[PDB]
């Protein structure tokens, strides 16, 4: 039952440890290990299954190095399950990963309980083998690649529970009234967020008692803030209280076997747009199938006409011999069946990664009923990917086999296209998890690799422990180095023909870094590409790639949640252009006094333990270094009393030895937990009544109890233990050879000999209760004179902390979750894990491979279409995926907006003024009234204004003969710094019949 | 007629509208329903991205269809 943290920590945010747990007693057998094979099989054996068995006693061949990123040339010739088992063992210690030399014996399979048959595996044997497993409670899922196209098929068998649907956080909300008929009000404006068929249960609710014992409620949605339970007279009559619980039942569902699907299919559609598609690719893919039977095991011949219309004919004797899955007059769709046929070969590393990922998320269900699997076939296509036949003819010539890795590409595109995919010059912003897999599919396509090529890629990141189970090209000695030079490292060991192509950089994007990453760098480029962890980032890349006119492949993930986005220039709206929900903020008055959720305490407490051990620290030592700071602070601080209190109280208290860190902390949990809460009560006792005469504390405001300390208590004596800890080292007191763990004896000899102050309340406090109602000299002079002189405390230093959630030795999270979950026991709310805390104060993102995989193999089928330089915006996919559900929906992308002006039409995003040279104010004036017809009325550099139509003749004069670098310096009072190459204008304008019109910026190329 | 919302964490919405509807109008149902700024919302049918000057009709919107209303993530 024990799950190791410290390496699954962001996947177990998305799997949870009940599913993790089964996973860990799963053996796991894939049957193929071509790239398909090798991709569904680093993402299981990263997530933690208890083994991974590989089938393949192929010979390795060239051309299977196209999208089997663990061969080498050296490989060739012997088996690929041999040399493949050895870098799979090494993704994760933890999953054994062996090799089944032979399956002439079926009879194997019960060793497994889940077998995963990929494209190697013949038809026939796909249904002999799904038999035997369906037949034993074996779960069997299918899965094929055949250039652009794809698909995956799911048999869990005759029974299979379902334990969790989707994965998402269990609704859950207050209670404001209940009636009889079993109708349930929200409290105020909140919102229930149920659906019908939902269940929930209760607690606190007062008058109902036995409707909190656990039982569950089916939901009947009125709107949305009521639902109805059904009658609830038979359990009393509500009274005030409640919070009802979100509760996920479990669901037992049946799946056929392969047999009855191929003739009777139920389908999950990958794209609602091609939903036409799915049947007839299923009768497609059997032909390729009946094909290979009828040609000794070959497919039809890349571009073949003749082998095409063989399996046009295939095809349509399939659907007279399953009529049900075209329906009634359907025609064969022959050119859909003749791209099938002619790409039948094709290796595509976005396809392989696409499916790699989701099969691999459809294994992990099957161990563990967490989520819902895919019921039953899924097809796919990239058709879109093809560049245009005028660029980069198609033909039998054009991609035949060259002897090379990229065989079964140039099989799809042509060996032209192939070529100019090897001369692209890229830049990959991030090396992380989205870094790793994307760099592994631009080795499999030798983007960069030709002679006019290359890739950078940047991140100043350093290697984490638990970036290993998801990041992998990374080992467990490889923590501590840097990203981006590792993963170049090592997409160089898996096609060489990238050695001294990539170019690592340590350095981070942004404002600051303009100089390294300059005029000159982003010119050269044809595309970037990020592989991002936060928004800010992406908004700047987004900017640059605008003003350099360079596109943008943009993606990202949330634990099973992903989505693409493409941004081509002159075509589409940028990604700033639209807007993401923002991170809704807690009020101010529910931090402090009023909260009812563990979101709030844990706030609180991260607060307070930045000013403990952080701030306070700061503070001191800039007091003691900076002989202006009390000067400084008065004038220019917000919260000044606090400031001078922190610097005050941080000398005089100065402890001389750990025990008095405990004395400190003592007194801090009954300055915290004890007297703040009596004082609160003061205000505001229990049975205090608001204005109306109705109850003061009820709904979000829960009456609170103070502590008292009680050692046994886990949480009272971990608040004492890492509170003292850290103020020790704050101080520099060594802590107790601290390797010791903390001893409850000991601490409790410490805090019985201490005399705890009672408390008094203060008749002068006044507490805010709303937001909106407002509440906070001679005590501040006091504070001053009661400061130690700084010549007092020669060489005294501070160590303020700095935060880091993923060293477990630290304290950290031990004193927030203590600190929290004591503040929780005040409140009567739920009390924590520190699993569970570390992911609120750390703001963890939930992170899996599987989904990296599918939305970066999705990111590079839209690269295809960047090398053919599509204007045709109907041609890209911007894309939206759940693995949980699974769901799978793709759209247009949006035009950028236009404008005019006089006769012009523009680009509201894509176009500008291009200014050469440091031109004078009087100049450019003149050139946009002669060349665009614009009178300018106003223009600007940053946040100052240079020239506006309204200025008298006097100042007029001072400017008009100024360049603008000049002109700048006027206004500014500042220069500007050497190594600047270019400045933005605004500008407002009116038009030849002086109306105002919205038009263009300017550079100025200086 | 009725059409359906689904979101990306399979939450299942009912609206009723008409083909004259505008998109503006959807996604203000959909505000009703969800407390969603239209400003955020990303509906999605058929492989287009529905946009606020439209009508249910210019995208061929049929009773009983399914849009999506998705995301965009941050995580990478
Ligand atoms: N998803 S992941 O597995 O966590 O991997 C994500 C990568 C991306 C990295 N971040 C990174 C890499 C390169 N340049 C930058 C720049 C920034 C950044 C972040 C916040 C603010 C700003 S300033 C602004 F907005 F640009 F003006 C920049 N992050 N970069 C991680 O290191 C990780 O490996
Ligand atoms: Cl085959
Ligand atoms: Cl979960």
């Amino acid at each position: 039952g024990e799950i190791d943290e410290s390496l699954y920590s962001r996947q177990l945010y998305v799997l949870g440890k009940e599913a993790m747990l089964k996973m860990q007693t799963s053996n796991v057998l894939i049957l193929g290990l071509k790239g398909l094979g090798v991709e569904i099989a680093k993402n299981v054996v990263l997530a933690g299954v208890k083994s991974m068995t590989v089938f393949d006693p192929e010979p390795v061949q060239l051309a299977d190095l196209s999208t089997q990123f663990f061969l080498t040339e050296k490989d060739i010739g012997q088996k690929r399950g041999d040399v493949t088992r050895a870098k799979l063992a090494e993704l994760n210690a933890y999953v054994p990963v062996n090799v089944l030399d032979s399956l002439d014996d079926v009879t194997q399979l019960s060793q497994f309980q889940v077998v995963v048959a990929t494209d190697t595996v013949s038809l026939e044997d796909k249904v002999k083998i799904n038999e035997f497993c369906h037949s034993s409670g074996i779960r069997f899922i299918s899965s094929e690649t055949r250039g652009l196209f794809g698909n995956t098929f799911v048999d869990l068998g005759d029974e299979f529970t379902v334990l969790d649907p989707t994965g998402e956080e269990p609704r859950t909300g207050m209670v404001s009234d209940i009636e009889p008929d079993g109708t349930v009000t929200m409290l105020d404006d909140n919102r229930h967020g149920l659906e019908d068929g939902n269940f929930v249960r209760f607690s606190e609710v007062e008058g109902l008692d036995k409707l909190n014992d656990g039982t569950l409620f089916k939901v009947e949605v009125l709107g949305p803030f009521a639902f109805r339970i059904g009658s609830v007279k038979e359990y009393g009559e509500y009274k005030k209280g409640g919070i009802f619980t979100e509760v996920k039942v479990p669901r037992k569902i049946s799946f056929k076997s392969l047999k009855q699907q191929l003739s009777n299919p139920e389908f999950v559609f990958s794209d609602f747009a091609k939903f036409d598609r799915a049947a007839q690719l299923h009768l497609g893919f059997q032909a390729l199938h009946q094909f290979a039977v009828r040609h000794n095991g070959e497919l039809p011949r890349t571009m073949n006409d003749e082998d095409a219309n063989e399996l046009i004919k295939l095809v349509t004797d399939l659907s007279v011999q399953q009529p049900e899955v075209l329906g009634e007059g359907v025609d064969v769709n022959e050119d859909l069946i003749k791209e099938l046929s002619y790409q039948a070969r094709g290796d595509i590393p976005g396809v392989v990664a696409f499916f790699g990922g989701l099969v691999a998320q459809e294994v992990l269900k099957a161990c563990s009923g967490k989520f819902t699997p895919l019921k039953q076939f899924m097809y796919f296509d990239s058709l879109e990917s093809l560049p245009d036949p005028k660029n980069f003819p198609r033909n039998e010539k054009t991609t035949q086999p060259v002897n090379s890795r990229y065989d079964n590409q140039i099989a799809v595109f042509g060996l032209d296209f192939q070529k100019k995919i090897a001369n692209s010059k890229v830049f990959l912003v991030g090396s992380g998890a989205i870094g790793c897999e994307m760099l592994k599919n631009w080795a499999l396509l030798g983007l960069g690799s030709g002679s006019d090529g290359y890739i950078v890629v940047t991140d100043n990141d350093s290697i984490e422990k638990s970036n290993l189970n998801r990041q992998f090209l990374f080992r467990p000695k490889d923590v501590g180095k840097n990203k981006s030079e590792v993963a170049a490292e090592a997409v160089c060991a898996m096609n060489p023909d990238l050695k001294g192509k990539i170019n690592a950089k340590i350095d981070k994007v942004g404002p600051e870094t303009e100089e390294i990453f300059n005029d000159s760098f982003w010119e050269s480029l044809d595309f970037v590409t990020n592989a991002l962890d936060n928004v800010d980032a992406r908004t700047y890349v987004d900017r640059r790639c605008v003003f350099y006119r360079k596109p943008l492949l943009e993606s990202g993930t949330l634990g099973t949640k992903g989505n693409t986005q493409v941004i081509i220039p002159r075509l589409t709206e940028s990604y700033s252009s639209s807007r993401d929900p923002p991170e809704k903020s807690i009020p101010l008055c529910t931090l402090r006094s009023f909260p009812n959720k563990i979101d709030h305490t844990i706030a609180w407490a991260k607060s307070l333990f930045q000013g403990y051990f952080t701030d306070s620290a700061e503070n001191v030592n800039m007091y003691l270094t900076q002989p202006n700071f009390v000067e400084q602070t008065l004038k220019q601080s917000g919260d000044v009393k606090g400031v001078l209190e922190s610097i005050s109280d941080s000398l005089s208290s100065k402890p001389h030895n750990f025990e008095d860190c405990i004395k400190w902390a003592r007194l801090e949990f009954e300055k915290k937990f004890n007297h703040d809460i009596k004082q609160l009560l003061f205000n505001f006792p229990k049975d205090a009544k608001t204005s109306n005469g109705e109850p003061f504390w009820s709904g979000a405001k829960r009456a609170p109890t103070p502590l008292e300390f009680d050692i046994y208590n886990n949480d009272h004596f971990h608040f004492v233990v890492a509170g003292a800890s850290l103020r020790a080292y704050n101080y520099g007191i060594k802590s107790d050879d601290s390797n010791s763990k903390p001893n409850v004896d000991e601490y409790k000899s410490v805090i019985d000999h201490m005399i705890i102050p009672e408390f008094t309340p203060n008749a002068n406090l006044k507490i805010q209760v709303n937001d909106d109602d407002p509440d906070p000299s001679d005590e501040i002079d006091q504070l001053v004179s009661s400061l130690p002189d700084p010549s007092t405390l020669a060489g005294f230093k501070l160590e303020p902390v700095d935060f880091e959630k993923d060293d477990d030795t630290n304290h950290h999270i031990e004193f927030i979750t203590a600190c929290s979950n004591c503040r929780a026991q005040n409140y009567f709310i739920e009390t924590a894990d520190r699993q569970k805390t570390k992911f609120i104060a750390g703001r963890i993102i939930p992170a899996i491979a599987t989904t990296t995989s599918l939305v970066t193999g999705l990111v590079n089928l839209e690269l295809y279409k960047l090398i053919d330089n599509k204007t045709d915006i109907e041609q890209y996919k911007n894309g939206f995926v759940n693995l949980a559900l699974p769901f799978f929906g793709f759209s247009e992308p949006i035009a950028s907006p236009k404008g005019e002006y006089n006769n012009k039409k523009y680009d509201k995003i894509w176009d500008r003024f291009d200014i050469k040279g440091d031109i004078k104010l009087s100049d450019l004036i003149e050139h946009f009234e002669k060349d665009e017809g614009l009178e300018i009325t106003m223009l600007s550099y940053g946040v100052s204004l240079l020239y506006a139509s309204f200025f008298p003749p006097k100042k007029l004069k001072e400017r008009l003969n100024l360049p603008i670098t000049q002109l700048v310096k006027l206004v500014t009072k500042k220069d500007i710094p050497a190594h600047v190459s270019t400045m933005i204008l605004e500008i407002c304008a009116d038009d030849k019949e002086g109306e105002d019109v919205e038009v263009p910026f300017i550079t100025i190329h200086l | 007629m009725q059409i359906f919302v689904k979101t990306l964490t399979g939450k299942t919405i009912t609206l009723e509208v008409e083909s004259s509807d505008t998109i503006d109008n959807v996604k203000s149902k959909i505000q009703d329903k969800e407390g969603i700024p239209p400003d955020q919302q990303r509906l999605i049918f058929a492989g287009k991205q529905l946009e606020d000057g439209r009508t249910l009709s210019d995208y061929n919107i049929q009773k009983e269809s399914t849009l999506h209303l998705v995301l965009r993530l941050r995580g990478g």
